[PDB]
């Protein structure tokens, strides 16, 4: 499909970004396993430090996914756009 | 009240500066002097050109001519009168349609009497008065049938209100036409009039002052001329419109009158008319009263511009101009035909 | 009673805002668009 | 311990903030769509710089989303009823601040887009003119946001 | 020059969004002969190309507010400093199990305890991010950090009128001017700013 | 004239029905049923307050907002002609947005002052947590209101030292001296809001 | 019982459904017909 | 007290010693002294005025603040979730409309809007300390018809 | 336990929201239809364009749909009043705010459709317009989504 | 348990909904009517297409009416209220909506057909304005049902 | 609301119906569409009343 | 003891005296610029003669401001509520009664310049009837200085 | 062995007779200076005679500074209320009685003013007219009087 | 046992007499006065007599005066209620009663003296006109009258 090189070059733009911060999230939380400490708690919080570094990791893997999506997303872009 | 100075900028904000400052640019006392040290028509050209006005007869004949001149002011204050016309809400458009239609009156006489004697819609068209325009059909292709032009008038012209004096074709055949224009008139000054107190605020107080006069001049100057002609003393009061000083009580005595001084001895009773039968010595070599009355009209509707929360500054502004206009074709006038001791007939607009 | 603390305070902020919804809707209502453009 | 009716008021500051910032914007957006299909006409090629004062509604109507989520979420079950005042005034404050902001973007938005095709050198001018319409705004937006922390 | 983007800067203090602006700059100045040697009958564009290196210095400066703020897409900046308190004391000082009844509580952390304090290296501790209380913290600071920095940068616009007096040999409109009216400014706004500090 | 008719119509329904509502507890010898303490009382000082600083903030920025346009509209058409009108008259929207500012400044210092009260019962509770709310009520309408009159007056000025420059440069001075004393009217409600939250307390 | 609340509720249902129905009808009374076409030669 | 020690100067002695030096040397001494006193209050009055326009700096750089607290919290972080694919595909597209809307509202419009705050400062309170008066567009010869 | 007549606001929440959204999306496709009808009879290639701003309004009118059914579908007998405040303030948010909305709509429809007959480069400008009108009804409706499930 | 009055709210419902939409009906025909009339006189071959507007308008009547009798037969003294209060909401809504979908049919059928009559090409464009207004009352009927049934 | 119907179209009915006589019928159909609407509230009336 | 609620009425007087002074300044200082600004522009040389009216209506302004700031220093918390009617009273009395002498302020004032700009021997006739506006502006002070005082 | 709040209603008469008495005596004022303004341009000598109007209407602004003034002075705390209606009827009686009789006052010299121009003759008909309004305004001063005495 | 508020009612009667008697007279003198300064521009001679409708005017006033004096004089503490119903019905009696008279007084002068100006055989029909007026006036003090001995 052309869709318009204009149109995949926003793509390919966007799937920069997704990828770059998406992976960022995940290594922030790695690393620190932190301020933002916005994993997706639960609400019955018990006193279990290892909680956090468990949902830590479950934060990296779901972000890692969504930069993955924007791997494919960039590539079929970059195709569209070098060939329009 | 208090109804003015608030909401009217909110939509005529834009209209009120642009008119005023289109006014500024009106030719000045000093400007007309530059004008009249000319004797020439190319040089009343080039000194005009030192103002807003000029670069209008650029690529037309090299001869300049008074007819050239004369079109070419009317055109400008046209389009510039379009201009605000088209930017403008029914609330004060309304207003300004009152102005078109006075010209549209002219108009559509003319376009009666050349339909009566088989004249051409397209023969009439070119020379009626800009702003009547009369962009609607069936008044188009009337097939010089009367029929056909008063149907399309009551229907799709504005003016249909007006032609309800006039009617059933009858009286387009009948009346004089002059008779039926002044008729007219009147139901349009009597409407606008009213219209104008409706919008009972800083406009009614305003601009009635001038319609008022307007009406007073229409009863006095009809009554003088009228002595030479032939028309019936109850026939002529007919036309006397109501909005003014005169309806009240005076208007009897114009319509008894067959002189001249039973005319004056009416003004005698309002002194802001007794002044100017005084002041139109009407020798021969000054002023007439007509002369007296344009130069009135100028001052009340330059004391126009001292409110600025109205519409009356619109209808002045149209009518200012148009003395203007013929300011300056008059002064074309005593070049081209070299009266240089008459140049001074120019009505100031300050 | 006719009117309790809660209704009559809840009345009293209900018409201030009225008052404000009525002042905008007013002026929006009283709009209006061009009857014909300028030019072309 | 808490007055019943206490959250009404909280809830409806939340409203307000956002209708009356939405009908500021949208008559500003109203009045300048106008000036701008009559103006766009004769010179089309203004059309683009016309779109400003709309932006600038646009921002007011942001103004109003801000104050309205902000209090959205700090709404609660057990509210104290003075929170709740707080809350009320804020949308208050903000909606009427961005209603009147509204009405100056759109009014001059339309002077300023016939204004301006007829003399740009007024361009500069007319954003000024909202520019400090979106300022006053911004006041709204201000004290709707301090009144949360009090 | 400087003192437009560093208003700018304090007026979009983003550290995120600093970088996204100053590669659109960048994507510009890369076009730049392509788009200087072209057409471009698109004003809009023409414009902010003109301003192409307006924009990228501006990005520039919001980079550094907004690293100091430690503000990037609502993310703070960590760099091992946090040490404003001291959570196990928090503990010792009788609060045992306090995240039992915490599930329905926050708790403010108190001052001068001590076993709290020391500043944050470089901008706000990133510990004031994730509070509740940011909204007193640090509109505080901004506040009275506007308020400073409005009046001296007026105060240097003052300043500069006296170089202008100079050059047009007016003593007079330093005389009665800017002596009188600096001595004003300084006498309110400046006393009112050392009373911050 | 179908809203103004529909605005005349509540109106005078509105107070029809007060005065016979009034006049009847009267002529039926009601026990003061209609008991104006009791409606203040139980009104929370809390409303009172967050009204008044709200009005306080908004009734000056619609003050302002209303003269920006009066004189944005009469500058942007006038200067088609008259450019230079730019260069000074711009100071007629920067006493506009001072008259705002007066009220912004007092908005924030009157909310500084807002307390709970952990209050309940009004017997004997609050004596002066209800002169300062009414207190801060007023200082906020004063004010309110004060700077909402000044910005229509700045406007209509403004207006006409625009329509004036574009056609004299040398009227420009001169009428700034108009649009002083309209904001000096702003300062005098300033003044009078100070004074009556100079000597309140909440809490 | 709760009359302060029955009270409130009919008082303003009814009164605001009123005056939509009042508006709604002067509304439909005033419906401008053009006055125009086949009406100025009725007329 | 000294505030209003050296108001005096600058109200009104600027006129009274042109005065004194006019009538010396031999100049509208009224209208002089209106120019100074309209002067004298907007330099007075406008720094406290200017003083609240610079509160602009706060304002805006707090509403952004708002944006982006909010636009996170409401977009992204409800897109997170504790179960894995759902949680990482739902971040994709979640993430790809909050990046739409931190360019549409804060990098444009916001960017934007900052833009001509703080050249509004430039322009009324920095300017009016110093850079007064007009002059004339410099248009010199140039070959400029080169295209 | 639960205070009585707590359902009444619920109640006035899903139909303020699509009656006050059918005003607007009413409006904007009145106005805009009028602009049509005038317009396409000299400009008939333009006729499947210039409908733009009545489906714009359709959104409007979905826009409160949406919350509406939301509400209703979100009522019971035994309701805290808490949730009660919620709905209206969520119907009314989403309904008055697309009502504005549907004004901006139908004058910038108007204007726009005629103008684009004018001038058909005005064809782009009308939408992004109607797009602005378009986003501050989004608004609304992201509000009332936040409040009703809060 | 039964609150007294209960009942009268779901009475006021089923009127509501009937009175409404009868109004919005009846200014769609007669609007629409009128310019049938002037149509007519200049050319009659296009009275039997023009009618839709009206056919339409008696649509939503219908949407009322439906909505009023399933009211009516949900009536009964010994009311939980809670449905007494759906009911009103349900009456209004299809009322107030379908009235507000009836102007809009009268004013775009009016335009439609005046138009229609210099040019046959807008009859297609007509129609479809009119599916929208007649997708507004739908929406309105919709939510009703939902509330009355719930 | 049917009273209105019938009267505004009956005033452009009657009097557009003289300037084109083939409007008669359409005049009527549409004076029938008002009629329905009045019957509607007769409808409702008799079932709510009788319940 | 000292009741609840009595420094009520001081309050609304304080506040009464300012507001409606301010709206008589505000109003005769508006019509007042006006007219001379119309004035100026056809001949200059009568604006120095035309400022007087300009601070007539300032006087109202001070003369609400001496009355507002006299009560609002006297306001306390221990009103003995007969103190707080006297306040009521004096604040509307000069506040009211400034009102309407603006408003004759404004009226005066505007006609005096242009009567001026036609004839400048006006001048003192029209500063003598602004002169009776001023003493109506008096009277109210001098009641409401007189009741503060009981 | 008075009832409380009795105060409230004689306060409201001082101030009512002085407000509307400045009402009253200002619109008068207003009109009247208005016609001097526009006659004296055309015949300025007239300037000196034609204030009178404007004095007649200081009349009725003192009719209310006087019963305003003698209200105040009676005005206790221990007032039996009986003599509280009694003074409220006093201030009302005068203060609305010269509202009247300002307007006539004003409008009788707003015509007579510019008919005196044009007919010297009026200038007796003028004062007597005046006369009448002065006596008019006289009656409600007379009723004033009677009643805060009784 | 003398009900309180009993001398509420009975001193707005006193004051209803006057004020509403001096509004219609003022009325009537204004209409008055401005015809009859019109009408002397062309009839000087007849001026004096044309001030019958003001001095008419008046008579209403007195009307009111006798009235509002009888029942001030009549006022006192202990009322029996029953007296100042009677009161109050005799005050708005007469006021209301010459109220309206006031405006016939106006409107019949108006035309009958601009009309003498044209007829002089008008004026014996005016002046019976006004008589009738005039008869309708005594109407209101008669029933008044007896109102307030009963």
């Amino acid at each position: 499909l052309c869709c318009g090189p204009k149109l995949a070059a926003c793509g390919i733009v966007l799937s920069a970004w997704g990828v770059i911060m998406l992976i960022m999230l995940g290594i922030f939380f790695n690393v620190h396993s932190l301020i933002e400490d916005v994993p997706f708690t639960e609400k019955d919080f018990e006193n279990g430090p290892q909680n956090i570094y468990n949902l830590y990791e479950q934060v990296s893997y779901n972000c890692f996914i969504a930069a993955g999506l924007y791997l494919l997303l960039g590539g079929f872009s970059f195709c569209q756009v070098r060939l329009n | 009240s208090f109804f003015p100075e608030l909401y009217f900028n909110v939509d005529n904000g834009y209209l009120e500066g642009l008119v005023r400052g289109l006014k500024a640019g009106v030719l000045s006392q000093a400007d007309y002097l530059n004008l009249v040290q000319c004797e020439t028509l190319e040089d009343l050209k080039l000194h005009l050109q030192s103002t807003d006005y000029g670069n209008f007869l650029a690529n037309e004949a090299s001869p300049l001519t008074v007819s050239v001149i004369d079109d070419k002011l009317k055109e400008k204050m046209v389009v510039e009168f379009r201009h605000m016309r088209n930017h403008a809400y029914e609330p004060l458009a309304s207003f300004l349609d009152f102005i078109t239609y006075s010209y549209m009156i002219d108009n559509v006489i003319l376009l009666i009497t050349g339909t009566l004697h088989q004249r051409s819609i397209a023969e009439l068209v070119p020379k009626c008065h800009p702003l009547g325009s009369f962009e609607q059909m069936e008044a188009v292709n009337i097939a010089q049938t009367p029929a056909e032009l008063y149907n399309a008038i009551l229907v799709d012209t504005p003016l249909a209100a007006f032609f309800q004096d006039c009617i059933s074709e009858q009286d387009l055949d009948e009346m004089n036409i002059e008779i039926i224009r002044n008729t007219l008139y009147k139901a349009y000054l009597e409407s606008f009039y009213k219209f104008c107190t409706l919008l009972g605020g800083t406009t009614a107080d305003a601009m009635c002052p001038i319609l008022e006069f307007e009406a007073d001049r229409r009863a006095f100057i009809i009554t003088i001329n009228s002595f030479g002609t032939e028309l019936s003393k109850e026939d002529r009061a007919k036309l006397f419109p109501h909005c003014g000083r005169l309806y009240p009580e005076g208007l009897a005595q114009l319509a008894r009158a067959d002189d001249y001084e039973q005319v004056k001895n009416v003004a005698d009773y309002y002194p802001e008319y007794k002044l100017l039968f005084e002041g139109a010595g009407s020798n021969p070599g000054d002023k007439t009263l007509e002369d007296r009355f344009f130069e009135h009209e100028v001052k009340l509707n330059k004391l126009a511009f001292l409110n600025q929360f109205h519409f009356g500054v619109f209808y002045a502004f149209v009518k200012l101009k148009e003395q203007e206009c013929r300011n300056i074709v008059w002064i074309a006038e005593c070049i081209a035909q070299r009266h240089r001791a008459k140049i001074d007939n120019y009505i100031p607009i300050f | 009673g006719f009117f309790s603390p809660g209704i009559w305070m809840g009345l009293l902020t209900t018409l201030f805002m009225l008052f404000i919804f009525t002042y905008g809707l007013h002026m929006i209502l009283s709009l209006k668009t061009m009857d014909r453009f300028d030019d072309r | 311990n808490n007055p019943e009716y206490s959250s009404f008021f909280g809830v409806m500051g939340a409203s307000s903030a956002m209708v009356f910032s939405a009908m500021g914007a949208a008559y500003g957006t109203a009045k300048s769509g106008t000036g701008i299909a009559a103006m766009s006409v004769m010179r089309p090629e203004l059309i683009m710089k016309s779109i400003i004062p709309v932006v600038m509604a646009g921002i007011i109507a942001i103004y109003g989303l801000v104050v309205a989520v902000l209090i959205a979420n700090s709404l609660t079950d057990g509210i104290t009823l003075y929170r709740s005042f707080l809350q009320l005034g804020a949308g208050l404050s903000v909606g009427l601040s961005g209603l009147a902001a509204g009405f100056a973007i759109g009014i001059v938005g339309d002077a300023g887009v016939r204004g301006t095709a007829q003399q740009p050198r007024l361009f500069v001018g007319m954003i000024l003119i909202l520019i400090f319409a979106e300022v006053l705004g911004l006041y709204g937006l201000i004290v709707a946001l301090i009144l949360s922390t009090k | 020059v400087i003192t437009f983007p560093f208003l700018f800067a304090v007026m979009f203090g983003d550290f995120g969004h600093g970088i996204l602006m100053t590669l659109f700059a960048v994507w510009m100045v890369l076009r730049e002969s392509r788009i200087l040697s072209q057409k471009n009958e698109n004003e809009m564009f023409s414009m902010v190309f003109s301003g192409r290196y307006i924009i990228l210095l501006m990005g520039l400066f919001s980079i550094y507010t907004g690293l100091i703020y430690n503000d990037c897409f609502s993310k703070s900046l960590n760099i091992f400093g946090s040490s404003w308190s001291v959570r196990p004391m928090f503990t010792i000082g009788n609060w045992t199990e306090e995240t039992l009844l915490g599930s329905s509580v926050l708790q403010l952390n108190p001052a001068i305890p001590g076993v709290f304090g020391g500043p944050y290296p470089f901008g706000i501790d990133p510990i004031w991010n994730i509070a509740t209380n940011k909204l007193t913290f640090l509109n505080s600071f901004k506040m009275k950090m506007s308020v400073i920095l409005g009046i001296i940068h007026m105060l240097f616009g003052v300043s500069l009128s006296l170089f202008n007096h100079i050059y047009f040999k007016k003593p007079l409109n330093i005389y009665f001017g800017f002596i009188p009216e600096i001595i004003f400014m300084s006498s309110l706004f400046g006393y009112l700013v050392i009373l911050i500090f | 004239t179908g809203l103004e008719l529909l605005y005349l119509g509540i109106f005078v329904a509105f107070w029809a029905c007060m005065i016979v509502v009034g006049i009847c507890y009267t002529i039926f010898d009601l026990g003061f049923r209609f008991d104006v303490a009791w409606f203040l009382t139980e009104t929370s000082p809390f409303m009172w307050s967050n009204l008044g600083i709200g009005l306080a903030i908004s009734l000056s920025v619609v003050g302002a907002a209303w003269g920006i346009y009066i004189t944005g509209s009469s500058i942007i058409g006038g200067g088609v002609k008259a450019p230079r009108i730019k260069t000074k008259n711009l100071v007629s929207i920067i006493f506009c947005e001072a008259v705002a500012i007066y009220g912004i400044i007092m908005a924030i210092v009157i909310s500084n002052m807002a307390e709970p009260f952990s209050a309940t019962d009004p017997k004997a509770i609050g004596h002066r947590n209800y002169h300062a709310g009414y207190s801060m009520f007023g200082a906020g309408l004063t004010v309110g209101l004060s700077n909402l009159f000044c910005g229509v007056c700045v406007g209509i000025v403004g207006s006409g030292a625009a329509l004036a420059d574009a056609q004299n440069p040398s009227l420009f001075v001169k009428i700034l001296i108009v649009e002083i004393f309209g904001s000096a009217i702003g300062l005098f409600g300033v003044i009078v809001a100070i004074l009556q939250t100079s000597r309140v307390k909440m809490g | 019982l709760e009359y302060s609340v029955v009270f409130n509720l009919v008082l303003w249902i009814m009164t605001g459904l009123a005056l939509a129905v009042i508006i709604t009808s002067y509304n439909i009374w005033n419906m401008d017909p053009g006055y125009d076409s086949i009406i100025y030669r009725m007329t | 007290v000294v505030a209003m020690l050296c108001v005096p100067w600058m109200l009104l002695f600027k006129p009274l010693i042109l005065r004194h030096q006019y009538l010396r040397k031999k100049f509208d001494f009224g209208d002089t002294m209106v120019h100074q006193a309209i002067h004298t209050i907007e330099y007075c009055l406008g720094c406290i005025s200017n003083t609240a326009s610079y509160l602009r700096l706060w304002a805006l750089s707090l509403a952004h603040a708002q944006l982006s607290e909010v636009l996170w919290t409401m977009v992204i972080h409800i897109g997170l979730h504790v179960r894995s694919l759902a949680g990482g595909l739902g971040l994709f597209f979640i993430f790809a409309a909050f990046a739409t809307l931190t360019v549409a509202i804060l990098l444009i419009m916001e960017g934007l809007s900052a833009f001509l705050h703080a050249l509004r400062l430039h322009w009324v309170e920095f300017q009016n300390k110093f850079y007064t008066g007009t002059g004339f567009k410099f248009l010199p010869f140039s070959f400029e018809h080169i295209r």
